[PDB]
DNA sequence: TGTCGTCAGGATTCCAGGCAGTTCG
DNA sequence: CGAACTGCCTGGAATCCTGACGACA
């Protein structure tokens, strides 16, 4: 699932850090997994192929007709958004632990994509949410 | 660090800490010469829970020095599942990281647990003008929120001079409840001006279902300012939830 | 690395200067017209757990159907419009229906149109076996709105007669003007690329600044006041790993800053109208007003650069232009034969024949579910546009100006894989005093051949 | 049509609705001057359910014009889940084609819902040979359906002039439920011919989910003919199922 | 062909309010 | 002669392991 793989990856990074005496850099397979994941997520969201629950063989067209004409119930859709929502904290923690370039654009792009796809509607007077992403964004804004 | 607190029957405290665990997991109980205190923030920085219990709640209370200890909410929820309403809860702690929970009765029970530490940052909430105060019963609010929970999540409270209204809007459902001084669910009103605010009711429903029916509640809010729901435990301790409303219509 | 912060050249002082009245107006702006008060309220009433994509999709479909029905009712030719429920009302009468679809079949009698929509089941002996043969053959089969007129079935609403969704051709003459304002069709710039034509682009910019060569060019640029452009200045991230070697500039925000600084040195009396593109630093779906707060700070620093949306409909002195990119043209060229990548006029007329940018689904362009539909064209536009086609072809279809922009950089690796030659270094500058052109200046010899 | 109906027994109304809930999501209620005639037909076409509630039942009855309504099971059950007996049930309607339910007494709850207009069909009540009538008790009916919902699936009712037996078999077990003057649940009956019939168990088990324990329900059937299971409430309201006989194996 | 997320679904135990048995002015 | 004060116990509901689905490499 997620717990064992995430714990194994974190422990591998930690033992590599102990071995190299706390001196490492960023990796590339994380991006080689995220960018195809983002593209596949976008393609699945633009396809939206549904399937009737009891009508297991008749695949309903993306045009919504209310319900299945042969089964007056809900139609199971292909969201495919729970995987990226769980993969985002991995890249967030990685970019917080180690600083690298050429990927803050991808990070802000995927975060804004999630935000404007949902479009954080409640906020108190005392915010100040710590985020290395927002920190680097403000830094680049000031540098611009 | 060492202390001993004995009380014959603590089911209220048990369900209270159960609600606190359902709210958040990381929590630290600070033990001072006056009693116990706790303040739990929110991972999404939207809700704040506060509780204080002086030394006039339990039967036996002997503390050595004021400090801050930590208890895992999961490990505590795995403990309160055996709390009989006619038991004698004894919380004992020494200098080592050993916490003892004892129960005396038909069979002497004693559970030892490790004591981890919590490093949650504590900050005093700044003062804010309420401009709207009311004291109501818990059962009426609980049943109203349980009736308006299935239709929608944004429940709107409106308060005017000697007038209260709890409504639930939507596109295919509408609920309304009126409250006056001669009603059966209002204890007292301290309204100042016409206020109206809509709040989410997930944590609301959970925290009002965790609290019993005969208990009373005190709501403090304003036009669009965050709401604070407080109540008293055995006329000595205090407990208050605090959370901001939504900006949508 | 390069920075593009040194190209600072004063315009031609000897060139005839002229500053006249410049009434600048627009029609479409999603930031004030689309997300004003309708977007936040879609359902806003759910249980403790549920979904919103299906509700937003249904609301978008209903709004699009309502807008199309309103447009067809505004069309003063079609009458006796009923719904599928009114099938229980009308018994023996030829009925007209502007409907959605389920599938198309090419039969001998007429065309066999299976039709689904939000109300019922419509069989059609649709009249594509009439003057609208090529039209209904080039329309999209799984996602389209076609107009049928004919018989009542035996339970399934089963029409039998001809109709395509035509646009009003008969139009009145717009009020004439006394000067010349220009649309210079330039899109898919892709600055900071390894194959970008930097020298040709800076030479074209210096020539547009006033440094002209021919007397006709000087006379044409002496009265230019508006410069309408498409946009698409960058590519972004998230294309292919080899894009790392394709990035001639390591940064992208620096690319934006350099582009803004290069476009800032232009004079102030020339008002440029720029918009985003397909490779936008925003939601990959359509449509989008512009960039974020950080990605548009130099754009706000620039005053005369009117940052229009993409797609966006602009109205100026009684002339209607629209700036769009379009991606369903690939679906069209894959569906109907007799079409090629070098047929942008045909692709754009196929897009325009439905009063919508791209009603097709299951394609390579994303569309997020939003109840507000803006791709419906209210009035007949006087300037069409496309994007990422990298081909140029001027077209006057029924008095409507449908012209392509092309590209301005060399052939990319994707084009080499597809083995299609592009049309770079094209300056099509059109006057629209009467919804027309001006000329097409070309300087391809200024760069090497690819 | 603006109307107003005020009575007591919201618990009884919720019980009746839950008894007539799991059949169809929308039932046709003719609300006329003489009262409420609710009809519904099972989607599988196995049982036709109908209730008749006269006007003299309600304490306050103000009706301008007779009408018809399609009551939705989802919203009706989500609203009637809080039916009480110490309060007063009110159903009102104004000029808008909506539905308003008022609840006074221990509180003041107003529920406004949009009246959906879905198509409905009219069905008749055919005269049926009635030769075996028995009054059964809720406890006996519950225990019979419970012992018939574990192993057995095919039930056979045999009513003789002095007794009533039920032979149940699903795959291997032979159940025999025999009732006669030996029990207080069967003291009055009317049987002139020995009637035999065959039926199932799932539809009965789904339809008896809203019946009471101390209630007395009348049941009339004959030789392999449809069954009429009726019961009266408040001496005026009547509610009746129309079960179809199963002749297959 | 290996992996990862979602969904429903029915069987299970835990909680709460109604039915019943019982000691108080 | 009626009223709280429990047992208890069964209905209602929250929890969860199992059975479907789709996504990438
Ligand atoms: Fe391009
Ligand atoms: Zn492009």
């Amino acid at each position: 699932g997620d717990m064992e793989e995430k714990v194994a990856r974190q422990l591998a990074l930690a033992e590599r850090i102990r071995a190299v005496d706390e001196h490492h850099v960023a990796e590339t397979i994380i991006n080689s997994h995220l960018v195809p994941d983002l593209r596949g997520n976008l393609r699945s969201f633009t396809r939206q192929e549904f399937r009737c629950v009891k009508c297991n063989t008749k695949y309903r067209r993306p045009p919504l007709t209310g319900k299945c004409p042969k089964c007056g119930g809900k139609i199971v859709l292909t969201v495919s958004k729970g995987a990226i929502e769980k993969y985002l904290p991995t890249a967030k923690m990685l970019v917080t632990k180690y600083r690298v370039k050429d990927y803050t654009r991808q990070r802000i792009c995927i975060t804004e994509k999630d935000i404007k796809t949902l479009f954080e509607k409640q906020r108190t007077l005392m915010g100040f949410s710590a985020d290395i992403c927002e920190k680097m964004v403000k830094e680049r804004t000031g540098h611009s | 660090m060492p202390f001993e607190v004995v009380f014959d029957g603590a089911k209220e405290f048990a369900d209270l800490i159960a609600t606190a665990s359902n709210l958040i997991d990381e929590a630290a109980f600070k033990f001072t010469e006056e009693g116990i205190s706790m303040r739990a923030m929110d991972p999404s920085r939207v809700v704040l829970i506060d509780l204080n219990l002086p030394e006039s709640i339990f039967s036996k209370y002997e503390v050595e020095e004021p400090e801050t200890i930590g208890i895992n909410m999961d490990q505590f929820k795995k403990i309160l599942k055996r709390g009989k309403a006619k038991d004698t809860l004894i919380l004992r702690k020494g200098d080592e990281n050993f916490l003892e929970i004892t129960f005396e009765g038909t069979a002497k029970r004693t559970f030892r647990l490790p004591l981890i530490d919590v490093e949650e940052l504590e900050l005093e909430l700044p003062e804010l003008p309420f401009t709207a105060k009311v004291v109501l019963l818990g059962e009426v609010l609980k049943e109203g929120i349980k009736d308006a929970s299935l239709v929608s999540d944004a429940i709107k409270f409106i308060a005017k001079e000697n007038e209260f209204t709890m409504k639930a809007e939507g596109e295919t459902n509408e609920v309304e409840i009126r409250l006056t001084l001669e009603d059966e669910g209002l204890l007292d009103l301290e309204v100042e001006e016409e206020t109206k605010s809509a709040y989410g009711i997930r944590y609301l429903s959970d925290m009002v279902k965790g609290i019993g029916k005969a208990d009373e509640v005190i709501l403090r809010f304003g036009n669009e300012m965050p709401l604070q729901m407080e109540y008293m435990i055995r006329d000595e301790g205090r407990l208050t939830f605090l959370l901001a409303p939504r900006v949508e219509e | 690395y390069s920075t593009y912060s040194d190209l600072v050249i004063a315009p031609k002082e000897g060139f005839h200067y002229r500053a006249k009245e410049i009434p600048d107006e627009w029609e479409l702006a999603f930031d004030v017209k689309n997300v004003k008060f309708e977007v936040p309220k879609v359902k806003n009433a759910q249980s403790k757990e549920g979904e919103v994509i299906i509700q937003a999709y249904s609301s978008y479909f209903k709004s699009r159907l309502k807008k199309m029905r309103r447009i067809f009712r505004e069309n003063p030719e079609i009458g006796t419009i009923v719904d599928i429920a009114k099938l229980s009302y009308v018994r023996e009468d030829d009925v007209t229906i502007i409907g959605l679809v389920n599938e198309k079949r090419e039969t001998r009698k007429g065309y066999l149109f299976e039709i689904e929509d939000a109300t019922g089941r419509i069989k059609v002996f649709i009249g594509s076996d009439k003057e609208g043969a090529n039209e209904a053959y080039s329309t999209i089969m799984p996602d389209s709105v076609v107009a049928f007129r004919g018989t009542p079935g035996k339970g399934i609403f089963f029409a039998n007669r001809v109709f395509l969704p035509d646009v009003p051709k008969f139009k009145r003459s717009k009020p004439p003007l006394e000067e010349k304002v220009y649309a210079i069709l330039l899109s898919d710039i892709h600055v900071g690329s390894n194959k970008f034509c930097e020298e040709a682009f800076i030479k074209f910019l210096e020539w547009l600044n006033g440094e002209v060569n021919s007397r006709t060019e000087e006379e044409l640029v002496s009265r230019i006041k508006y410069i309408i452009i498409g946009g698409d200045v960058v590519d972004g991230v998230g294309i292919y790993p080899g894009q790392y070697n394709e990035l001639a500039i390591p940064d992208i925000f620096d690319q934006y800053e350099a582009l803004a600084n290069l476009l800032k040195q232009v004079p102030d009396h020339i008002t440029m109208f720029i918009g985003p593109g397909n490779h936008d630093a925003a939601r990959t779906a359509l449509p989008q007003p512009g960039f974020y707060e950080e990605y548009a700070k130099p754009l706000y620093k620039l005053k005369n650069a009117v940052i229009i949306s993409n797609p966006a409909v602009i109205r100026l002195h009684g002339r209607d232009f629209l700036v769009a990119h379009g991606r369903g043209i690939e679906d069209v060229v894959d569906f109907v034969p007799n079409r090629s990548h070098h047929r942008p006029a045909e692709a754009m007329v196929e897009l325009l024949k439905l009063r919508h940018i791209a009603p097709t689904f299951g394609n390579k362009v994303p569309i997020a579910p939003d109840p507000e539909d803006t791709l419906v064209i209210e009035s007949v536009p006087d300037l069409f546009q496309a994007g990422h086609v990298h081909v140029m072809q001027y077209k006057t279809y029924n008095g409507v100006f449908v012209i392509n922009t092309g590209t301005w950089q060399a052939q990319t690796e994707f084009q080499k894989m597809v083995n299609i030659i592009p049309t770079p270094a094209r300056v099509p500058i059109i006057d629209v005093e009467t919804a027309r052109l001006r000329a097409v200046v070309r300087f391809d010899q200024f760069c090497e051949g690819v």
